[PDB]
Order: C-alpha cells, then structure tokens, then sequence
C-alpha cells in the first residue's frame, strides 16, 4: 500500500 | 428589567479597564485607582430583548475601599476579578469571594482572570481551581486584546433571564443623516489630530 | 393526511474590510479606540446613498454610522502608513448625530490604500 | 443640602440620613453620585460610632442599620482596646440584644436576612475580642436559647458557621499566631457541646431553614474537627440517606460528604473502612432513585439549565472525583462493590460529556489518575474495561487543538488509553474517520478533532502497527480530500492529512520516498493563495525538519546528494510566493538541517549556500547605501535590510555555535550600517522633533538597529568560542552600541541595547573587566534620570536596566568598586529605587540585587570599602526595607523583603560588622553593633508607627532579632507585626509564640 500512498499524495491537489 | 452587577477584586487587576472597553470601546492604559465605586448602565442586545447591567466598580486598593461590603446590598450577579501575571491577586480571591456571599447568598459569580494578553503569565491555569466548589463560572479574559470580553456578561444574562440560548444580536442600524461658522474649527482640531501619533502602531490592527 | 410539528436588508454591501475605528478626545490631546470589526460601505437600493457602517466584535455593536460625505477628505497620520483621520459632522453610532474627528486603521498599507480608493468611489456616487 | 449629616456639631437627622441611603441604592445620576461621596464620609469620620446605636434602634431603612454596623465593625476590629471598658460592653450587650429582637418578629427575620448575617457577623469579631476570657459562658447560653426559639436556634448556626470561618478558615493572615491558637484552642475546647446541638438538631428536624443552616455550619467544622465525631456518630448515615433525598438540603450534604472524603482517619480500622464504604453506597442509592438514573442523559440536562442542576451535576463531580481518588481501592477487591465502584464511574463517564469546559477539567483530572494507575498498578486495568472503552470515545470527541494545557492531559490520558488497549483505541478512531467519509458526522470541526486525536497517540503504538495505522488513516484522509468539492473544503481536509503526517515522524524517518513527497508536496502549498495554507505548509516543514533533520543531511539510498542540498539549490522558486515571516521560517528549518553536518568545512558550505540570496542582496546595498546615505529613508530599502538581518536572526537561531561564518562575513559592514542609521534617527528627531520616532519612516530605521542587536544577542548567548567572542565581536560592538545610546535624547534610546549588553556581560562578563565599565559608564547614570521620576515612564528601560545591573554585580562587581562615591551612591539609590516598584520585574530584580551586593560586601572582609559600605549604607538598607515591608503596597514581595531584611540583622548579630556602626558621639563607646541596632530601630519604629506602646516595639525587635536563623519562624514574627499595626492595643506576649 506504500507506493499506491505515495501516488495518491502526490496526485492531491486543491482545484479540482 | 435591569440588574444589580458588583465588581470586584484587587486594585490594578483592570476592573476599571473592563467596563470602559464595554463602554466606550476604548481602552485606557492608565491606572487611576477608583475611589469607593462608579456606578455605570451597560445595555446589551439580545435576542429576548435588551438586558441592562447597573454595573458597581467597586475600589480594590484598601485606602479606596469605600463603603466596601455596603456595595454588595441587592447585587443579582458579580464578578470577581484577579490577574493572571501577579500570584498575590489569586490569593486574595477567596477574601473577595467570602465578603461577597455573606452578603448575597445565592447570585450568579463569575471568577475572572485578567491581562492573559501578557506573555509572562504568573498564575498558570492548572492552579485556579477556586471556582470549583464554589460553583463559580471561570474564563480567561484580557481587556487589552479583548480576549473574551464579551463571555463575562452572556453567561450572567443567560442565568439571570433563564435562558441557555439567549445570544447577543446586531441593533437595528437607523440611517444615518447628511455651517461655514464651523470649518474654523473642524480644522483646527483636524491638523491636532494628525500630528498625535495613533496608539498601539505596532498591533495587528 | 398529517399534520407536521438589523435594519440593513434593503442595502447592499459595496466594500468590506477589518479595521480598528479611533476618536480624538480634544480635550485629552488623546486618542480613543471606538470599536474593532468589519467596516462596511452600504449603499442604499432605494436612495443610493452610500454610507459607513462599522460594528464591534462579540458584542455586534456599532461604533460608526454616517453617509460617506463628498464634503470630507481622508488625510494620513503622522504615526502611521496605514490609517486615515478625517473629520465626520454627523455619525449615529451613539445616538443622535454628533460630530468626530475619526481615525481608522487597517491591517496593512494595502487595505489602507484600497480603502481610500472605495471611499473616494461612493463620494462620486453619494453626489449624483 | 445632602451634606447635612457630616455635621456632628448637632444632632444626627436619622430621616436625613435614611433619605441619603435611599438616593445611594436606589437613586440614579449625579445624585446618587453626590449621596455616594458623603455616605464614605459619614462613614470614615472617626466618631460615627457613637451614632449607630441610634441607628439600630430609630432608622426605619435596613441599609443604613447595615452601613452602621459596618461603621461598628471597623470599630471592633481596630481600636476595641482603646475603648473606655463601659462601652466594651455597651456595645457587646446592645448587639446581643439587637440580635434577640430580630429572630423573635418573624416578619424581620425572613425579610431582613442581609441585617441579621450582618449582625450575626458583627457579634464574631466581637467574639474575637472577647472570648473566652471575657465571656466564658457564651457557648452555654447560646445553647440554652437554642432552646427558645426556632429562629434564634437557626441563626445561632449562622453565629457558629461564621465563627468557625474567622478563627480556622479565615485567621492564618488576619491575626497573630498567638490569639489564632488561642481561639482555636477555645472553639476546640467547647466543641462537644456545639456538636451535641447540631445532632440534636439535624436528627429532631424538621424546619427545613434551620436544618440547611445546621449543615451549613457542619460544612465549616468538617475541616477542623477531629475524626471520631463523624465516624463514631450516626451523622454518616444522617448526611448519606436522609439529607440526601431533600432538594433543600442536598446541595450542602453533598459538599460535608465531599470534605467528608478528605478527612484524617486511620487507614487500618476496617470498620472505618466499611464505614467509608456505607456513605457511599447510601449516596449513590439516593442519586440514582431520588434524582436520575445511571443512563439519564447529563449533557442535556446540563444544557437545559433549569433551577440548580447545573450546580448539583458540579458538585457529584466534584464528590465522585474525590472520594473515587481517596477510596476507590476499598471497592475494587470486593465482588459485592464491584457494581457500586462500576456505577460510580458510570456517572464520571456521563458527567464527562457536559459542554463545560470547566467541568470537564475536574472530570479529565480524575480520568488522569485513573488510567495512570491502570498503567503502573498489578490487576487493575480488567476492572475498568468497559469504562476505558467509554472514555476513549468521549476524549476523542472532546478533543481540542494542540489551550495549550487541555491538550496536554487530554494527550496524556488518550496516550494511556492507548496502552491499555490498543486494538480498541484503533477501531474507534477508523470507525470515526469512516462516519466522516460517510458524511454521517462530516464537518470541519469534526474532521480536524479526529486528526487532533489521531496525531496525539504517537509513539504508543508498535512501529509496525503504527506503520499499518498510518497507512490507512492517510489513505482514507486522501479520499476524503478526493470526494470533496471545493477548496475551502479541500484545504480543511489537506491541513490534517499534514498536521497527521507531521506528528508521525518515526514512520517519516523509515519510508524516505514518502517522506520526500511530504516535502515536495508542502513546497507546492507554499505557492497557494488561499489563506492558511502557505502557513500550514510552512509550519508542517519545520516540525517535519526538527524531529528527521537526519534524513535530509545524509544522502539518501538511490539518490546522488544529501537532499539539503537539493532544497537550498531551488529556495527562490519555493519561496518566491511566501510572506517575510515564511521565508524566515523556512530558513530557519534549513539551518536545523545545516547543524546536523559535523564536517565543519561541510557545514560551512551549506551555510554559505543558503545565505547565498541574502548576501548577494546585503552586499549590493553595503555598497549603494554607504554610496551614499540616501537611499536609507527609502521605505523600500529599509525593509530589504531588516529582512535580511531576520534571516540571519532564524538561521542563527537554529545554528547557534556553527553561525560564526555567516557573522563573520557581515559584522564589520552591519555593526557600519547600525552607525548610519543612528545618525539619521538623530537627524530626523532633530528636524521633525520627538514625534519623529513615532514615524513609519524612524520606526523601519529603528527595527534595523533592533534586529541587529538581537542577531548579535543570539549568537552570543550560543557561542562556544568564547575567546573570539571576546577578542573579535565585543570591541566593534561596545564602539557601535554605548555611545550613541548615551547622547541620544531619552525618547530616541533603544533599550534593546541595555538587554544586548545584560546578554554580553552573562556570558563574557568575567573577561571583559574595562569593558563591563565602559558598558555602566555609558548607560548606568543616563538611564537611571529617565526612571527616578516616577513608576511608569520607560517602562522596558526599567526593566532592562535593573536586568542589566543584576547581571553586572553578579558577574563583574568589580565595576561598582571603581566608581566614584557619587556614582556608587547613585547605585544604592537605584536600588531601593525598584524595592518600591509594584511592577514585579523591576521589585523582584531590585531585591535580588541588594541581596547579591551584600554577599559582595561581606566576600571583601575586613577592608576600608566594606567598612565604610557599612557606615553609609547598612542602615539605609534596614530601613527602606522595613518601608516596603509595612505600607501594605509590596506585599507581593514580602518573602524577598523578609529575606533581605534577615541577612543584614544576623550580619550584626554574628559581628561580621567590625566597625561600629554609630558616630563616636551618640553611643558610649564599647557599645556593641547589637545595642546600637535595637536602639535604631526601636526609634525607627516609634517615629514610624507612634500608636504602638514601647513594649510592643520591644518585644518584637527582641524576637525579630533571636530568630534570625529561622526564615520560616522570622517570616511569622512580621507577619504578627504586620497585624499589630494594623489596630491599638496589640498584646506584646504575642512576639513569645515561637
Ligand atoms: N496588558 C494589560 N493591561 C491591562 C489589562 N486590563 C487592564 N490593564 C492595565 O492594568 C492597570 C489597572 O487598570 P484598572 O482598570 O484601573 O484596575 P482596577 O482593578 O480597576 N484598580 P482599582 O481596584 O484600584 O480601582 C491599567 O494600567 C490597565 O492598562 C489587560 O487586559 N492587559
Ligand atoms: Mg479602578
């Protein structure tokens, strides 16, 4: 689940 | 429909300070001790209607004291006020406490603590527990920062309408209206104006 | 079938901005803080008439209420990059129409410069 | 006309004065205003006395009958021995008589109760004075009119109560040790007879008014009297059964049984111990029958605030807290307790979800040491399951943002909790976090108080728990962010995902590729507009940086440079959209990581890449603005300067010792650009006058000079090196600093310099002799003018100077000792100078200092300096010592006066004063320091308080003077002369109690 989190992380954004 | 508040506590822990900001909105940094007591109206607007405080400064230093406990005939409500950078103004709390329901036996109290503006806080709030059996309301205040300056006088005018739900509310804002003999003047006090440096520059506001 | 259990809304707010509202005590060589809160530019639907409203913190009550004069002019402070004195003739805050001179500071040189703009703009639309 | 009643001359109107009461309370204006200044004088002329036995007896006003026992009060309390015996008891036989007339017209009795507690209150210290020795019988006859009447029994209590308060609760301040004991001893005496009415009483009822005032009074006893007439009486079952059904007395039984739970008994008599247990059990019966059920709903009732509910769900809180803190090991062993003990914390658990902040610290301390002692203590924690299970929800829930001290013991308690019962403390909190993806409990309180409660249980869970933990509370916080529309929500949920990853560093440290993205994605928050992002992205940095600085000083696995470098190489893209503040922090986070490098030559570079911006920026204007001057009164330029000595302040604040570098390639040219914006500053207040330092423009010059006083400040309050401290940066300084304070008007003279110089001095100060005399002879006489006309101007410089002076006669005495008389006079003025400041900075310091300089004075021994120190200033300092100690404005520092004052008696009474302390002429030769000093101040003290007789005087010099060896002891001696003083007639035998 570790790389998974890491991608969601850097998919977060705060204008979608 | 009007209520007797006494006020009371130790000379310099800002009383005085505390009613002119309700007052007038300003805040006076200067400490001229109060002689006896000054009695002052506070009207608050609320949603059952305006609530009025007669409002008993009374005198903290000893030489002022006045009529002291002669004050305290008829009181609805009070609040007892310390300050939280002198050790010496929470000891006295239980002798302020003590002459006070002696006379009025059962009224609404709030124990306040005054100036937590300053950083250099002497009466930490783990030690101030005297409110605990004496069913008193406590809050942390400063007059200076108006750090809940307004709880003090809800939590009385919620107990002494009987209302938990009782709030303050916005007064109705009437329209506001709209001489040569007086540009004269109006000038005259504006330069003196501009060339007094406002206070407090360095604020956030 | 059945059966189940401010007198500001005909404005319309034009500019709104926290600011600590002062009045000079003359006769003290003394300012005096009025009030801390939103001031507020509301103009009229049925008279267009802009004006200031200003009310305190917590307690909701007003320190400034007064039609934004073309008559007056906002001149800095000598302490201060970021405030306005100007002299008012009738304010209703504190009931009937007194005059003050006022002072009104913000939390930086841009509020303070924006404001001046928005309180130029109603004077033109209080003289038509 | 009002003003007619402050004649004495005539006859007092009584119908005048009752019309002048009446305007006071009930009137309005200006002439409630005018009735007021006149009532205070009627009231402190010195012979209204006389006159209130006509006002007792003729006033038809209740108010003015209380404002002439109050005029009486006074009386008693102060000048009763100087009375003429007859009126003594005159006035003792009148109140009595008062007091009978009142309870027998019942109609004054229930509707004048403010007259009787006053009355009641007057015959106290009348008590006071005279009992036992002068009224023996007082108690027998108060218990046989008890007999009489109903009223007269019921206000015997209020007598008994508020006697009981003046002589135990109420006596450690207001009277001497001696007749404190004396009256103590006397109630203690007589007590079995005042217990024997008050049982009679509560078991006899039956009116409801005289058994709440028995209880009242048993409310004051219970924290005195001795164990055996609670235990070994019936009254345990009195209080915990019958008093305990009736609303009227309800509220007064549960605060006897709540002193009840704290009283001195043996903890080895079992029937005691089952005796503790009986009450309460009997309470809990009467709680859960006669007032609510286990299961009511408490938050509500609390809420809807009907009649005293509010005050009786405070006070069963503050009786199960106590008793359940004292005795709950008496119920825990037992199965038959084992209901009552699990109720009793079942109406903890109920009280604990009250909206009351106040309420719910009384609750949480107890919920402390509970689970603390489920933690340490064998066999415990199966007991209280099911409670735990329930607390752990209501923390939870009530969870505040990290006051500071509610925080902290609700983070201790949860973290607790958490030890106790993992598994369970995780699924609540999943299950929390599901209700919010549901939506079922979304709000942005409620989102940010289950982040608060999930980041304060770090470091209790095992790291591959916590790493599964963390995982899924991250993973379902992203999805939560996913699923929201809009970025005022979004924001809200973005701010936890980072304050949760923020308070998890282990599992940072150990999964660096998640790490790195924290970081990244933090730096892409620094370029949003929306407010409190940039601030959150800032302050997650910095909290990630101080707790896995390692990690980013180490090149990583898998990646070709420590990743300190890589953030230094793009700081101007990530900062370019920050605020000054920001970009400080941020520079201050990357000088924590610098500090990690222990390869000096490495360290150094990394410091001189992050200042690599801020130099280029300071090296352009050291050239422009020294050519030439200008361009300082420039609003732009100003601010430039001060922010880049602020990120010098931040970098130095995290480097301390390792900062020297960076000081080095600025001191000479900042110490240069202090010097020239002196000089304007002095300009501009010289063409605009002293309003000019009240200008934006003076006030952006001054906060450089600040700023750069308080970077010279940090690095040396941290500095290692100390000899380079004070061979390369002390001289530059004093040469920039000392000068230019000293001839800059008073209002133009930053006091910062006076604390950079106390920061110099404690950490330099024993190396830099000539210097600490250059640093008083330019600011000691200068800033003591602008303080010694009153106690408010300047009030840092006060503060700062009296700092600065402790500092020096802690660390280089040897400054005062080459200063001329006339300025060493000026510093023992100084010094009794902060002893009668209220401001507690200055009178604490000021105390301190006096302290410390006679320690000084003594370490020189037999020397002509300390000799003649003696003779000019010994006395000076007993005497404005006695000053502060007795005018009733310093009392705050009574224990530091008390102090002070005993170092210099026992120095006289040890001869470490080898001079004679009087002039040749005044004292026979041969005369011990010892008689002379009783000499001095028995006429000190007669000139200074005349209506003390000389044996008082004597008595207590001669007590004073035995014991000072004994501070606790001493203390008391002028705590019994600060009462004597206070009234006439003060027993002299008092200064014998110890
Ligand atoms: N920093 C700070 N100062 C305060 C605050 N409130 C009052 N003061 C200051 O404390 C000093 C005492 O003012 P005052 O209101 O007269 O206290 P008081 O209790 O009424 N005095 P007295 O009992 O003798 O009449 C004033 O200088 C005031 O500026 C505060 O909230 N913060
Ligand atoms: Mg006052």
């Amino acid at each position: 689940n570790l790389e998974a989190l890491q991608k969601k992380l850097e998919e977060l954004e705060l204008n979608q | 429909v009007q209520f007797k508040l006494v006020l009371v506590g130790d000379g310099g822990t800002g009383k005085t300070t505390f009613v002119k900001r309700h007052l007038t909105g300003e805040f006076e940094k200067k400490y001229v001790a109060t002689l006896g007591v000054e009695v002052h109206p506070l009207v608050f607007h609320t949603n059952r209607g305006p609530i009025k405080f007669n409002v008993w400064d009374t005198a903290g230093q000893e030489k002022f004291g006045g009529l002291r406990d002669g004050y305290y005939i008829q009181a609805q409500c009070a609040i007892i006020m310390f300050d939280v950078t002198s050790r010496v103004t929470y000891k006295n709390v239980p002798n302020w406490h003590r002459d006070l329901v002696r006379v009025c036996e059962n009224i609404p109290i709030v124990l306040c603590g005054n100036k937590v503006d300053i950083k250099d806080r002497k009466v930490k709030a783990k030690s101030i527990v005297f409110h605990r059996k004496k069913n008193l309301q406590y809050y942390d205040i400063s007059a200076k920062s108006n750090y809940n300056f307004e709880k003090p006088f809800l939590w009385l005018a919620r107990k002494l309408i009987g209302d938990p739900n009782l709030e303050f509310v916005a007064m109705p804002a009437l329209a506001p209206p709209e001489d040569p003999a007086l540009a004269a003047q109006y000038e005259h006090d504006l330069e003196v104006a501009q060339t007094t440096a406002l206070p407090d520059e360095d604020d956030d506001l | 079938h059945f059966e189940p259990v401010t007198m500001e809304e005909d404005e319309e707010v034009l500019y709104k901005v926290r600011a600590k509202l002062f009045r000079f005590d003359a006769d003290a060589k003394e300012w005096k803080e009025r009030g801390t809160g939103d001031c507020k530019f509301l103009k009229n639907k049925k008279t267009n008439k802009v004006r200031i409203l200003m009310r305190r913190d917590k307690t909701l009550k007003i320190c400034a209420n007064h039609i934004i004069a073309p008559e007056y002019t906002l001149k800095p402070n000598v302490g201060s990059d970021r405030s306005w004195v100007y002299a008012c003739t009738a304010d209703i805050a504190e009931g009937e129409a007194e005059a003050f001179t006022f002072a009104i500071r913000f939390g930086s040189k841009e509020n303070a410069d924006k404001f001046k703009e928005e309180f130029e703009k109603a004077q033109e639309i209080n003289k038509k | 006309s009002m003003e007619g009643i402050l004649d004495f001359s005539n006859d007092l109107d009584i119908a005048l004065l009752d019309q002048v009461v009446s305007t006071f309370y009930q009137g309005s204006g200006v002439q409630q205003k005018q009735a007021q200044e006149i009532l205070t004088k009627f009231q402190d002329n010195p012979d209204a006395w006389q006159k209130a036995d006509q006002i007792l007896q003729f006033s038809t006003n209740p108010q003015s009958k209380f404002i002439a026992l109050s005029i009486l009060d006074k009386l008693i309390t102060r000048k009763w021995k100087l009375l003429p015996n007859d009126h003594r008891i005159g006035i003792r036989n009148f109140v009595v008589g008062m007091i009978i007339s009142m309870c027998q017209d019942d109609e004054v009795f229930k509707t004048q109760k403010n007259l009787i507690n006053k009355s009641d209150l007057t015959l106290v210290q009348i008590l006071k004075q005279e009992w036992p020795q002068n009224w023996p019988e007082f108690i027998p006859e108060l218990i046989g009119s008890s007999s009489s009447s109903v009223n007269v029994c019921e206000n015997n209590m209020i007598v008994l109560k508020l006697l009981s308060e003046e002589v135990f609760d109420f006596s450690a301040e207001q009277m001497t040790q001696a007749k404190a004991l004396h009256l103590k001893n006397s109630m203690s005496k007589e007590f079995e007879q005042i217990f024997k009415l008050c049982f009679q009483v509560l078991e006899q009822g039956s009116s409801s008014s005289l058994i709440v005032a028995t209880l009242e009074s048993l409310l004051r006893y219970l924290h005195w009297i001795p164990y055996r007439y609670i235990y070994e009486t019936n009254i345990l079952e009195l209080l915990s059964t019958k008093f305990m059904t009736s609303p009227d007395t309800r509220a007064i039984t549960l605060k006897c049984l709540t002193e009840v739970s704290n009283l001195k008994i043996p903890q080895d008599n079992d029937l005691i111990k089952r005796q503790t247990v009986l009450f309460f059990q009997n309470t809990l019966q009467q709680i859960a029958t006669s007032v609510m059920p286990v299961t009511a709903d408490l938050k509500a009732t609390y809420a809807n605030a009907n009649g005293n509910d509010q005050s009786f769900l405070q006070d069963l809180a503050m009786f199960l807290t106590t008793y359940l803190a004292r005795n709950r090991a008496l119920l825990e062993s037992d199965e038959s307790l084992r209901e009552l003990l699990l109720n009793a914390h079942q109406y903890l658990i109920q009280l604990s979800k009250i909206e009351e902040r106040e309420l719910f610290k009384t609750t949480l301390d107890y919920w402390h040491n509970l689970v603390a002692d489920l933690f340490y203590e064998p066999l415990k924690k199966h007991i209280y399951e099911e409670i735990c299970s329930q607390l752990r929800l209501v923390i939870i829930e009530n969870m505040v943002r990290p006051t500071i001290q509610l925080y902290k013991s609700e983070r201790e308690v949860l973290v607790y909790l958490t030890h106790l019962n993992v598994i369970d403390t995780e699924e609540i909190m999943i299950s929390k976090l599901a209700r919010q993806i549901d939506g079922s409990e979304w709000s942005w309180h409620n989102i940010n108080t289950l982040s608060w409660a999930i980041g304060s249980i770090s470091g209790t869970m095992s790291e591959d728990t916590e790493k599964r933990f963390v995982v899924t509370v991250i993973k379902d916080l992203l999805g939560l962010c996913e699923q929201k529309r809009g970025k005022d929500n979004k924001a809200v949920v973005a701010s936890d995902i980072m304050y949760v990853v923020g308070q998890y560093p282990r599992f940072l440290k150990a999964h660096w590729n998640f790490l790195r993205t924290v970081i990244l994605k933090l730096f892409e928050f620094m370029h949003e507009t929306h407010e409190g992002v940039q601030d959150m992205a800032c302050d997650t940095f910095i909290k990630i940086v101080q707790k896995c600085k390692y990690h980013f000083v180490i090149q990583q696995p898998r990646e070709s440079e420590p990743f300190i470098q890589t953030i230094i190489r793009d700081i101007q893209k990530t900062t370019a959209d920050l605020q000054p503040q920001q970009v400080h922090t941020f520079y201050k986070a990357c000088g924590i990581i610098i500090s990690e490098e222990r390869s000096v030559a490495e360290r150094n570079r990394l410091l001189s890449d992050l200042m690599q911006l801020p130099n280029m920026a300071w090296d352009t204007i050291v050239e422009q603005s020294t050519a030439n001057p200008t361009l300082l009164l420039d609003s732009e330029t100003v601010k430039i300067i001060a922010n880049i000595i602020k990120t010098n302040v931040a970098v130095c604040t995290s480097m301390g010792a390792d900062f020297y570098p960076q000081l080095g390639h600025i001191y000479y040219n900042m110490l240069q650009l202090y010097r020239a914006v002196s000089s304007m500053i002095s300009a501009q207040v010289a063409a605009e006058g002293l309003i000019a330092t009240k200008t934006p423009k003076v006030r952006g010059l001054r906060t450089i000079k600040k700023e750069i006083l308080k970077l010279v400040e940090t690095y040396i309050s941290k500095a290692r090196n100390l000899d380079d401290v004070v061979k390369v940066l002390v001289e530059p300084l004093l040469n920039a600093v000392l000068e230019d304070y000293m001839n800059n008007v008073p209002d133009a003279r930053d006091a910062e310099v006076l604390n950079c110089m106390t920061t110099v001095v404690e950490k330099v100060g024993h190396m830099i002799p000539q210097g600490v005399i250059l640093i008083l002879q330019s600011v000691f006489e200068c800033t003591l003018d602008m303080i010694n006309k009153d106690f408010t101007e300047y009030p840092e410089h006060r503060v700062e100077f009296y700092k600065l002076l402790k500092v020096i006669n802690e660390k280089s005495f040897a400054a005062f000792l080459e200063l001329p008389p006339a300025a060493f006079k000026l510093f023992v003025d100084a010094i009794c100078w902060a002893f009668k400041h209220n401001n507690r900075d200055v009178e604490v310091n000021g105390l301190q200092i006096a302290l410390d300089l006679v320690k000084n004075i003594e370490r020189m021994g037999n020397v002509p300096f300390a000799n003649e120190f003696h003779k000019n200033y010994f006395f000076i300092f007993v005497s404005e010592t006695f000053f502060v100690l007795t005018d009733s404005d310093h009392k705050s520092g009574f224990s530091k006066q008390a102090l002070l004052l005993m170092k210099l008696i026992s120095l006289v009474y040890d001869n470490k004063i080898s001079v004679p302390l009087y002039q040749e002429a005044e004292v026979p030769q041969g005369t011990s320091n010892q008689v002379y000093l009783s000499q001095y101040l028995a006429n000190m003290l007669s000139n200074a308080f005349p209506h003390l007789t000389s044996e008082q005087i004597a008595s207590f010099l001669s007590a004073l003077t035995k014991q000072c060896k004994d501070l606790v002891v001493f203390k008391g001696t002028l705590r019994d002369f600060l009462v004597q003083i206070k009234e006439v007639g003060g027993d002299p035998t008092d200064y014998l109690f110890a």
